[PDB]
């Protein structure tokens, strides 16, 4: 899976965020915004033989679960340590 | 203070960079009239040199010790160097280039001692306490040979009284524009390769007063050309590398520029943000 523009999303909490008035932090995000990346990228993992088959309910045995990530980051003036990046 | 004092560093970068920017044209100008005084220098020392080898390698040979070959005992050099700074490592590349050579020297139980042309070898070479006899200092531009006497006399006394055996001369060469390479070339004994001819004494120059004292003031004077035209080279090599610096010079605080730039800008959106977050909240 390849989420585009991860930073676009950011944006878009902030903004939910700001209508519902809710205090800013570091830049104007919300100091949510790295439970909202983390929750998010968290799910992409390789999962053992046993949970796949608790899972399918036995059906599938054997084999291993995984979903690999390429988030993509787009930064101002290639500056690595601003917030978000 | 991004909002207070770097808004100032980078107008001083800018300010310095503008006046290397101009340093490097005034260097550029200066060494091509470096160049035209080189090439002004050399036809008189090339005829000179054809003079004493009609003297030296004709039908009737002479001998002189300055012509002769002799055992070695003492080593002596003079050293040219600039009197101002930047020009990059020129100075720093001759003086180990000729460290190394007298460093072989000294292995050989050999003795040595320096005459030192600018400050810069002067300071170089006491602080290394290498034995210098002669200094010479603040010729700047337009050097004179007239200066030049008194190092290259002293130099001569020495050689010809024994006390010297071999002479070298430590300069930088001006290959051209874009490249320089420090050189060490022998003066005494005459080290020139010899020569043939048959019109040359046999239709023989008449000497005034006799052919001897006219060959030890034509060595004198020839030796002393070199040297001169040897300064003259070293000072265009100077002016080069000062243009090359100055580049550099200007390339690097145009790259620093840009870099204080992208740091006040964060500092700027940040004190906006920061202040209207403050203003907003004390508004309960």
């Amino acid at each position: 899976i390849i989420y585009d523009d991860l930073s676009k999303q950011a944006v878009a909490y902030r903004q939910i965020s700001l209508l519902l008035r809710r205090p800013p932090g570091r830049e104007a995000f919300p100091g949510d915004v790295f439970y909202l990346h983390s929750r998010l990228l968290e799910r992409a993992a390789r999962v053992n033989a046993e949970y796949v088959e608790a899972f399918t309910k036995g059906e599938v045995k054997g084999k291993t679960g995984s979903l690999t990530a390429l988030p993509i980051i787009e930064t101002q003036a290639g500056d690595v340590s601003a917030f978000v990046p | 203070a991004g909002a207070k004092d770097i808004r100032s560093k980078i107008a001083s970068v800018q300010n310095t960079q503008k006046i290397t920017k101009a340093m490097e044209m005034v260097a550029a100008s200066k060494m091509r009239k470096s160049q035209d005084r080189m090439a002004a220098s050399r036809p008189y020392a090339e005829t000179m040199r054809k003079v004493i080898g009609h003297l030296a390698h004709g039908n009737l040979e002479y001998k002189h010790p300055y012509l002769e070959d002799r055992d070695v005992k003492r080593v002596g050099y003079l050293v040219v160097s600039t009197d101002r700074g930047l020009a990059g490592g020129l100075n720093i590349n001759l003086f180990k280039k000729l460290l190394a050579e007298m460093k072989t020297w000294t292995d050989k139980g050999v003795q040595a001692d320096l005459a030192m042309i600018g400050s810069k070898g002067v300071s170089f070479f006491n602080s290394v306490g290498g034995n210098v006899v002669a200094q010479v200092t603040g010729m700047g531009d337009n050097p004179s040979l007239s200066e030049l006497i008194g190092p290259v006399k002293v130099m001569l006394q020495a050689y010809d009284e024994g006390r010297l055996d071999k002479l070298y001369i430590v300069s930088n060469k001006f290959i051209n524009t874009m490249s320089q390479v420090p050189t060490i070339s022998q003066l005494l004994p005459l080290p020139a390769s010899d020569d043939d001819d048959l019109k040359h004494k046999s239709w023989d120059y008449l000497y005034e007063p006799d052919p001897k004292a006219l060959l030890d003031t034509l060595l004198r004077r020839y030796v002393e050309s070199q040297v001169y035209q040897g300064v003259v080279e070293n000072l265009a090599s100077e002016q080069a590398a000062r243009m090359v610096a100055m580049k550099a010079a200007t390339d690097n605080g145009g790259s620093l520029i840009k870099e204080l730039q992208l740091v006040y800008n964060k500092a700027r959106q940040a004190s906006i943000t920061q202040e209207l977050t403050e203003i907003v909240s004390g508004a309960a």
